[PDB]
């Protein structure tokens, strides 16, 4: 079968040379015979086209010796309890020269904390990938309204991805050597971590013992949470999904059962309180 | 809305590679550790008389190797990551790639370990004999 991850979301009818599709799926159909392709001498490459491709559809199951699992088990997270930051993420969707993919809006945490990212995705070019600015619009949603502001409001990402690690930095610096994302329904949530997380094997700080926590792209170095300043990467980050325990209803509903002091105001951050408190009810009673 | 690019297949390596701070050196981990090479490549329907040669703006395959559409060997282009250059293009995309066919199986992985002789255009250690 096919899968949505690195969906082609452009409007053009064709495409591509067989030179510049990525994926055999991706080839024009005129250059397709019998599971393979063919050159056609005298259709000549496109050296013009702008394709956003898509990033919803990641699957972190990877296992690969000394490369950590971002992804843990409830009896770890309840380990590091105190690394727990509640994430959710409000998205726009693409438009115009592109439809069929979700960008992130405003990222919220269980800090109460909400930053607006200025709508940018992952376009293909004949040459590389363009991380750029593209067109984006609210969803339909009527309770989508309060995003409508929002869309002329929004950040570059080279500068939330820096408050978003100075804001992990300064919150867990005395709590954890690590952060436990705490999510419901993860799968936004993750490709919004594709705009400022990073991975690898475990490393230390450079000038500490601690454990590396973030990644400075300017420098190629790592650093704990405590000398993380000017740091734009997550590095190495934990994370669950509550959702994925055997709920039955939507975030609110499971989380009025144990709590009756937060309201939903809908924003990105209110979701990501509802959804660490709910955890910390349903993992430390009975 | 929109077209599929990949297979499941590829979700977990292209999952893994386009977090990596070293995309590079997660797939050969990826791949040391029995992962399988990613598939869904470019392959060519060719005649197997061409020069043989590496890197070509047409398929130049010969009778022991497969030619392959370059993008799809592109590991910064199949994670949609940063290419490794000053300038971040790719010298893949846009060209056709020949791959011994010993080595078919991992078209991706053959062009990261692997590289071209820029005086005969052939791969070193499959086709070079420059002195
Ligand atoms: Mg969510
Ligand atoms: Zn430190
Ligand atoms: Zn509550
Ligand atoms: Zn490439
Ligand atoms: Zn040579």
């Amino acid at each position: 079968n096919v899968t949505g991850l690195f969906k082609d979301c452009s409007k053009v009818i064709t495409g591509l040379h067989p030179t510049q599709a990525p994926t055999h799926l991706s080839v024009d159909t005129k250059f397709k015979t019998e599971g393979l392709c063919v050159d056609i001498p005298g259709i000549p490459k496109d050296m013009t086209y702008r394709r956003l491709i898509s990033m919803m559809g990641f699957k972190m199951n990877y296992q690969v010796n000394g490369y950590p699992n971002m992804f843990i088990t409830r009896e770890e997270a309840i380990r590091h309890v105190r690394a727990w930051i509640g994430f959710d993420v409000e998205g726009c969707h693409a438009t115009r020269e592109a439809v069929g993919t979700n960008l992130p809006l405003q990222l919220g945490f269980s800090t109460g904390v909400n930053l607006v990212a200025v709508p940018t995705g992952y376009v293909d070019t004949p040459n590389n990938t363009d991380f750029s600015r593209v067109s984006a619009k609210p969803p339909p949603g009527d309770q989508f309204k309060h995003l409508i502001p929002l869309m002329y409001k929004g950040l570059p990402w080279n500068v939330v991805r820096i408050k978003i690690v100075q804001m992990l930095s300064d919150t867990l610096k005395n709590l954890s050597d690590r952060v436990v994302f705490v999510l419901w329904a993860h799968g936004f949530e993750l490709t919004s971590m594709k705009y400022f997380v990073k991975i690898g094997p475990e490393r230390t700080c450079c000038l500490c013992d601690r454990r590396a926590t973030c990644f400075s792209t300017a420098s190629d170095t790592y650093a704990c949470w405590h000398h993380s300043i000017g740091f734009d990467y997550v590095y190495n980050p934990f994370m669950i999904d509550v959702q994925q325990w055997g709920f039955t209803g939507n975030l609110q509903s499971n989380h009025d059962l144990y709590c009756q002091v937060h309201g939903n105001a809908h924003v990105a951050s209110c979701d990501a309180i509802m959804t660490r408190c709910l955890a910390v009810h349903e993992c430390f009673v009975k | 809305a929109g077209n599929a690019t990949e297979v499941p297949a590829n979700s977990t390596v292209l999952s893994f590679c386009a977090f990596a701070v070293d995309a590079a050196k997660a797939y050969k981990d990826y791949l040391a550790s029995g992962g399988q090479p990613i598939t869904n490549c470019v392959k060519m329907l060719c005649t197997h008389t061409g020069t043989g040669q590496a890197i070509t703006v047409t398929p130049e395959a010969n009778m022991d190797q497969e030619s392959f559409g370059g993008a799809s060997c592109c590991l910064y282009c199949r994670c949609h990551i940063d290419h490794p250059n000053p300038k971040g293009f790719c010298d893949l995309k846009g060209k056709y790639v020949q791959i011994p066919t010993t080595c078919a199986n991992d078209p991706v992985g053959f062009t990261l370990k692997n590289t071209v002789c820029t005086v005969c255009g052939m791969w070193k250690g499959y086709g070079c004999s420059c002195d």
